[PDB]
RNA sequence: AAACUUUCAACAACGGAUCUCUUGGUUCUCGCAUCGAUGAAGAACGCAGCGAAAUGCGAUACGUAAUGUGAAUUGCAGAAUUCCGUGAAUCAUCGAAUCUUUGAACGCACAUUGCGCCCCUUGGUAUUCCAGGGGGCAUGCCUGUUUGAGCGUCAUUU
RNA sequence: CGUGGAGGUCAGUGACGAAGCCUAGACCGUAAGGUCGGGUCGAACGGCCUCUAGUGCAGAUCUUGGUGGUAGUAGCAAAUUGAUAGAAUAAUCUAGCGAAACCA
RNA sequence: GGACCAAGGAGUCUAACGUCUAUGCGAGUGUUUGGGUGUAAAACCCAUACGCGUAGGUUGGGGCCUCGCAAGAGGUGCACAAUCGACCGAUCCUGAUGUCUUCGGAUGGAUUUGAGUAAGAGCAUAGCUGUUGGGACCCUGGUUCCUGCCGAA
RNA sequence: GUUUGACCUCAAAUCAGGUAGGAGUACCCGCUGAAAAGCGGAGGAAAAGAAACCAACCGGGAUUGCCUUAGUAACGGCGAGUGAAGCGGCAAAAGCUCAAAUUUGAAAUCUGGUACCUUCGGUGCCCGAGUUGUAAUUUGGAGAGGGCAACUUUGGGGCCGUUCCUUGUCUAUGUUCCUUGGAACAGGACGUCAUAGAGGGUGAGAAUCCCGUGUGGCGAGGAGUGCGGUUCUUUGUAAAGUGCCUUCGAAGAGUCGAGUUGUUUUGCAGCUCUAAGUGGGUGGUAAAUUCCAUCUAAAGCUAAAUAUUGGCGAGAGACCGAUAGCGAACAAGUACAGUGAUGGAAAGAUGAAAAGAACUUUGAAAAGAGAGUGAAAAAGUACGUGAAAUUGUUGAAAGGGAAGGGCAUUUGAUCAGACAUGGUGUUUUGUGCCCUCUGCUCCUUGUGGGUAGGGGAAUCUCGCA
């Protein structure tokens, strides 16, 4: 459990935490555990997601889709991928807000900043 | 959080200027001893700790109760029924003489020292009542004490 | 608050009777009443009728009380301590506790209290060998040293016979800490208080030899009606 | 009306400056060397008590300087006066076991 | 007999009680010590592509520069990142700047958008005159520099 | 007997529906009340042994909120570029808007 | 005193004495100002002080024993009560042996005296309650569940 | 000398450098003060604080705070009640600086300006300040001058660590099958981690999905003398300490005190008077022409233990859950009201996702109706759930200027009303823990428990069918 004072368990606490994140916090909270074969690429378990970068859905209603992210919606927690839309009764289209916990990422977008990101965190990066 | 300071700077764009401390207060390091500093446990307290050691922690008389730790049986009375180690380094640091240096004498003086010792030779009655080359006028004994310091630095 | 219309029956007015902190909170107790306590609930935990009274999945243990050796202590993982508790046969209540773990229908949810289970194995240890870091991950398990012994640890609900382990070192360090008739007490002039009652089994006294000697008939222990 | 509330919580502070302290004063005791000292008041005159400071004559009779025993950690009282012959010699055996358990770094 | 009245039931109204939550209070404990004439707090006026409040800012105006992170922002519109980077971001951090008018409020005044004075810079024919830009000019007190004054006292034939 | 919260326990119940609401549905209690059916509903909640209290309402011309009658009545600035309109000649009716007092 | 209805809404807390009850210990009792300890406002251990308390007879008579088949008889007698005592302190007289001329109380009386001696009972915690004070049930009016038992002036 | 110059005083400077104010004000300290308000001044604490103390003892020993002293002493129409302190135990502990006699063989002291330098400063030079006294030394516990004997001691930098602060980064284990569900984070089966089963999020109760949590690790930028190593220098008849001897050996005056007045419950203040030096203050003491005790006033500083409804942050709660809790969970000191000082509300919940109702049509417009989304519009920005009072329609019944209930019964309407369907005996056949033979295995070792293989019911017998 909790050994340090300085952490906190109040939930209270915790939501107003959560709700008035900062971008820059929230795209760490964004993040979205790699596939067994990446894992078995680089070593590394879950990262933040960006949306170069291409993924799969393992959960939820729309389970067993794929895609490439459309973007990052970091204001409303969630993550636009797409080709995974719900059309409407006019005929348009609008994405669904996906959840990168819900999300495995199958194809990496590497960066220079991904590649020393990797590297700092054990990865064994090819 | 009812002040109006207090909700402001709760709505402002600022964010609390947060430092977390109550961890890192309960540890201390012990700063002064380097061996002290290798023999300290962060676990057992500053009087086990020091008890551990062999110092006395407290000097005199704690109010409470010790813990007495149960390092032996004792067995009730029949009332007569019918039929060291760190302490031993820092013994050796304090022990160990520091390199000291000899206080050495100022090179006019003892200048001045060899030309009494070459003006008067060794006797302390006439060097004592010199004007010349004694103008401050020295104690007897003084002058004894000056060139036997400066023949064993100098000139035997 | 302490000045925050004006009545008990108003709307947004002062309460009756405004919650003031001087009442009292902690309450004084006899020392030798505390360890009194104390006592009872030690020699409770050994009778086990009382531990299944409580409810406790100990029906496949070895023996009551449970005794460990003191290697027990050595432990410093995780994984092997419940192994090892595994191996004595407390798995069954470390599964209850396990599956125990229901959310809490009070408000006091949304008061940081939010989930409860129940209590499972008390371990005791003389000395930490990294026992207590080892179990302190596992759910329901409480650990003690034999000096303090906590009552709330102790007779939780104040229901007596919480399951209790020991190791071996603990178990012979109990003499220390209670004293006996041999062995003084290492706490300052107390001692391990009296029966007033000698058996403890009453109808073994009343159907003994002498009291059914000493006794008349009985009746039929249920009245016979006339008329 | 107040409540002492912070009764535990000051005691876990004082003994966080009884750390603290401590820390600095690393090889040191945190309290210097007292008087045992005989207390006044016929209720309690058969009562011995820790003192203040010894006297500038009993530590001159342990064989040291005051200016130099408050560096060693012995508590000195100048306005005390020394007047029972076993109270003095009693502190000067103290002294002298004081003096026996110390080692000091140059 | 209908209409009306009463009652009951059904559905529909009205109403927000109950239940369940909660970025809110409330209370306790622990640590820390940090506002100004180097212009505080407070007030006013503005600043967003499209804003009302809330927040943020000062005409460099929902910000500039710096550092870090590393692709966003998001209601719409619109730039992009040469993307393996001197780099988006209503990001974080923040140590360099800007900082409108007041306000202890400070050139004098003040029911005036009144009246200035001094210094530095530039231009308009410029030696005069004018225009622009910039910066100072409150009181008390202390120490020192400089300038005086006093029928205050004293000296003044080597 | 009931209510909020707390310790223990029922490895209690619960998205195949908790709690709450309704119930010209049944049952058990002398009663305080409790149990179930059905309907609605969507996320928590109970039994037992104890603890604790901001713990039980019909009234206090109690507080706050909601809704009546009064009453389509009074009456027409009673609150609503400028003002109730329409007709009676530009001196009663219709239309529109619409109270309060008071109310075992 | 009242248009109706919903929700809210009135003996709470604390301090000081007091009875009762329960609990621990017992002529002692009281850990928690504080110290040590800790899984950390918990629990555990406790030095020195301090607080409060402590510092004969007769008649019966619960029972018990003996005898008596029983009925009863005899004996020892708890608590407590009455009597007669005793002693201490007081009470008012006696006023010795001595006596510093005013000191002294020896002895003997007398009544009552007293939570007196004549072999302890208290301390601490909790609960329920009595009186008083803090706003102290709420604002003359109001004052919130049932049943049983007792029940006046 | 009618001149010139020292001073001294007082002015002036758009001269240089500094500083005061105001806000807040929980805690602190002063002043004023009713039936608290106010004023002034600070800080992270403040104040107080190193005895002109307390005591009467076998004496104690700065201040502060806690427990006890103690509801005691004392005071009080001795009424109401008011209400201490010594000691003891504890927390915390820390002590210092001036003012008095000469450095007179050298004002040895410092601000300021300037030039440099390694700049919270240093060095040099020069103005000044200052003898109407700035330095060194000495504050009673003495101290100073010498002398003797010895010993004993040295200071200043750097740098790198360490310590402290502010950060940055890294550091486990299922998203395995089945059911249900719109959505598994639910239920079941099988798992792994754990010094991590705190907490939160993710479309429902998520250790193992994510962030964290836990354990350690690697940095970065500062602060800094706290100490730990290195390294560079530091002496100049420099500074200090201890014992003995010799010679000396100076301290707070409009104060102490006295009277009075006010104020307080003895101090304080005002007015008047106003001292001493083997002095003075204070207290006991008496066998009394007393003795003894105990401090040094009228100058100053000092951490810590302490208070803290304010600030800056944390962490908690047997607290309240939108009439509660702050007035304010929401664009709340807001809207609004008041000329002002001031007073001061109401107001939380669509859904998992707006997927917020394309399109047709009525309709000024408001509103509809088809249609559709959605798990659910029995969730449509009037929106979770949706009680009562009260309203509308329909149905039934009753009433005719009828009011309500209680009992008891009809009538009408209506509801409930087996997943009940077995037992006993006999008989047929078949099967197995039935029979027989051959085993294995667990201990609680017995009046045991589990379990295998083949054979048989041809005969018996049990259970089952």
């Amino acid at each position: 459990a909790k050994q340090s004072l300085d952490v906190s368990s109040d939930r209270r606490k915790a939501r107003k935490a959560y709700f008035t994140a900062p971008s820059s916090q929230r795209r760490v909270l964004l993040s979205a555990p790699l596939s067994k074969e990446l894992r078995a690429q680089y070593g590394i378990k879950a990262l933040p997601i960006r949306r170069d970068d291409e993924v799969l859905v393992v959960r939820g209603s729309k389970k067993g889709q794929e895609g490439k992210i459309s973007s990052v919606y970091r204001l409303k927690f969630a993550v636009q991928v797409d080709k995974v839309t719900k059309e409407k009764v006019n005929g348009a289209s609008v994405p669904i807000n996906l959840h990168p916990s819900k999300l495995v990422i199958t194809k990496l977008h590497l960066d220079k900043d991904r590649k020393a990101l990797i590297q700092r965190k054990g990865g064994k990066l090819e | 959080m009812t002040s109006v300071r207090k909700r402001k700077m709760n709505r402002s764009s600022v964010g609390k200027a947060t430092r977390r401390n109550k961890d890192k207060q309960r540890k201390i390091n012990i700063q002064s001893n380097p061996i002290i500093a290798a023999n300290w446990d962060y676990s057992l307290t500053m009087a086990q700790n020091y008890k551990k050691l062999g110092l006395r922690a407290k000097l005199q008389t704690p109010a409470g109760g010790k813990e007495a730790d149960l390092s032996k049986v004792v067995k009730r009375i029949p009332l007569t029924k019918p039929v060291t180690e760190v302490v031993k380094k820092l013994e050796e640091l304090a022990s160990r003489p520091v390199i000291r240096k000899e206080r050495s004498q100022s090179e006019r003086e003892e200048e001045w020292l060899e030309k009494l010792y070459k003006k008067h030779g060794d006797d302390y009655k006439k060097m004592f009542f010199d004007k010349k080359l004694n103008i401050y006028q020295q104690s007897e004994g003084d002058l004894k004490r000056r060139l036997l310091r400066w023949k064993k630095r100098n000139g035997i | 608050s302490e000045k925050a219309a004006f009545g008990n029956m108003c709307r947004g007015g002062r309460m009756f009777a405004p919650t003031k902190t001087w009442r009292k909170w902690n309450v004084k107790v006899n020392h030798n009443e505390k360890r009194y306590a104390t006592a009872s609930a030690i020699a409770a935990t050994a009778v086990a009728s009382l531990v299944l009274a409580r409810g406790h999945r100990v029906e496949k243990i070895p023996e009551i009380p449970l005794v460990v050796s003191t290697d027990l202590e050595s432990i410093q993982k995780t994984k092997e301590a419940v192994a090892a508790l595994k191996a004595v046969g407390a798995h069954s209540d470390l599964l209850k506790v396990l599956k125990s773990k229901k959310l809490r229908a009070g408000k006091g949810k949304y008061r940081n209290r939010r989930w409860t289970q129940r209590r499972g194995p008390l371990v005791v240890y003389a000395e930490d060998n990294g026992i207590v870091k080892a179990l302190r991950n596992v759910p329901g398990v409480e650990t003690a040293n034999v000096a303090s012994l906590n009552l709330l640890q102790l007779a939780p609900g104040a229901h007596l016979g919480r399951f209790v382990i020991w190791t071996e070192a603990a178990f012979t360090k109990l003499d220390q800490v209670w004293g006996s008739e041999t062995v003084a007490s290492s706490k300052v002039g107390y001692t391990l208080p009296s029966h007033i009652i000698s058996t403890s089994d009453v109808t073994r006294i009343i159907n003994s030899s002498e009291i059914q000697s000493a006794i008349r008939p009985a009746g039929q222990a249920t009245q016979k009606r006339t008329h | 009306v107040k409540v002492h509330f912070d009764q535990a919580g000051k005691k876990v502070s004082r003994r966080n400056a009884r750390a603290t302290r401590a820390a600095k004063i690393a090889p040191r005791p945190l309290d210097l060397l007292r008087p045992v000292v005989r207390a006044p008041t016929v209720k309690y005159n058969r009562k011995v008590r820790a003192g203040r400071g010894f006297t500038l004559a009993e530590v001159k009779a342990a064989g040291l300087t005051a200016a130099y025993a408050r560096t060693i950690g012995i508590a000195v009282d100048h306005r005390r006066q020394n007047r029972n012959q076993e109270i003095f010699d009693a502190n000067v055996q103290r002294l002298k076991e004081y003096q026996s358990k110390i080692i000091v770094f140059p």
